[PDB]
């Protein structure tokens, strides 16, 4: 990144860090620093099971490791044409750098663009906590049949979840009850469509084909909806 | 929207 | 010559960056 970016970056870890100015003068220029390994991009036999690959997929995913230095490394545009979006997840697997939410999901569809038997949808969460209200979003997926997630998060519980929920209903109860656990009230849940395994289709993510109200519609709406929005990806 | 990264 | 040269300072920019980014992260993970 460019010079004024980068001082941008350490000018803003001195405000979030108790003795930020000191973080910088120990790693700014420093000589002994650890070399990480920049990631393999995980690659597949056509005998591997899709639930295998979703794990090495993570893993990768993973690998990066949640981007806590509160300066984002890759601008999303949610309304780029899928293609742009496509180049830009291709751009970060060569620069390796931390990722957070968003980031991970463009990641995800980028990496199983050659699983055709299995579908991607976007799924965001608006929370409350704390008087005040949080955004996350991972990236949904259906295989065979039952939905899991692949994602990144600061929690192990609101990223990753195998492939095993009979139902999207089940799928997003469990992050429901993560977030619980951890104190958030889950407000809203958007739901995309089922995203193209084209990376250069030319069209846009659709990311809100259903905006759930979870409050306002009680719990058996909720799950009506959900399984309601499960039936529009599949047909 | 609303509210920040979680 | 001059390329192969200016590809060596920015590909090597961009790892001194790299490495600061992930020791910077490290630190805010563990904040």
């Amino acid at each position: 990144m460019d010079e004024a970016t980068w001082e941008r970056m350490w000018k803003h870890v001195a405000k979030i860090h108790p003795d930020g100015e000191k973080v910088a003068q120990r790693i700014r220029g420093a000589t002994d620093l650890p070399k990480i390994p920049i990631p393999s991009v995980p690659t597949f036999q056509p005998s591997t099971p899709v639930p295998e690959r979703l794990e090495a997929v993570q893993r990768y995913i993973r690998e990066l490791q949640y981007n806590h230095t509160g300066t984002q490394f890759f601008e999303i545009k949610k309304s780029r044409p899928l293609t742009g979006l496509m180049d830009l997840a291709k751009e970060m697997t060569k620069e390796a750098l931390p990722i957070k939410s968003l980031e991970a999901v463009i990641l995800g569809i980028y990496l199983t663009n050659s699983m055709p038997t299995l579908e991607r949808f976007p799924i965001s969460f608006k929370t409350y906590f704390s008087g005040n209200y949080f955004r996350h979003i991972v990236l949904g997926v259906n295989f065979a049949g039952r939905y899991g997630a692949l994602g990144m998060s600061r929690r192990e519980d609101l990223m990753y979840k195998p492939p095993a929920f009979r139902t999207l209903s089940e799928l997003v109860l469990d992050f429901e009850a993560a977030y619980g656990r951890c104190w958030h009230v889950l407000k809203k849940v958007k739901l995309g469509q089922s995203v193209s395994h084209d990376p250069h289709s030319v069209e846009q993510i659709e990311w809100k084909h259903s905006v759930l109200d979870v409050e306002r519609l009680g719990r058996d709406d909720f799950r009506k909806e959900l399984e309601r929005h499960a039936r529009d990806m599949r047909l | 929207e609303e509210g920040e990264e979680y | 010559v001059e390329k192969a040269k200016q590809k060596s300072a920015q590909q090597e920019l961009k790892q001194r960056q790299r490495a600061e980014i992930y020791a910077l992260n490290r630190v805010m993970t563990e904040l």
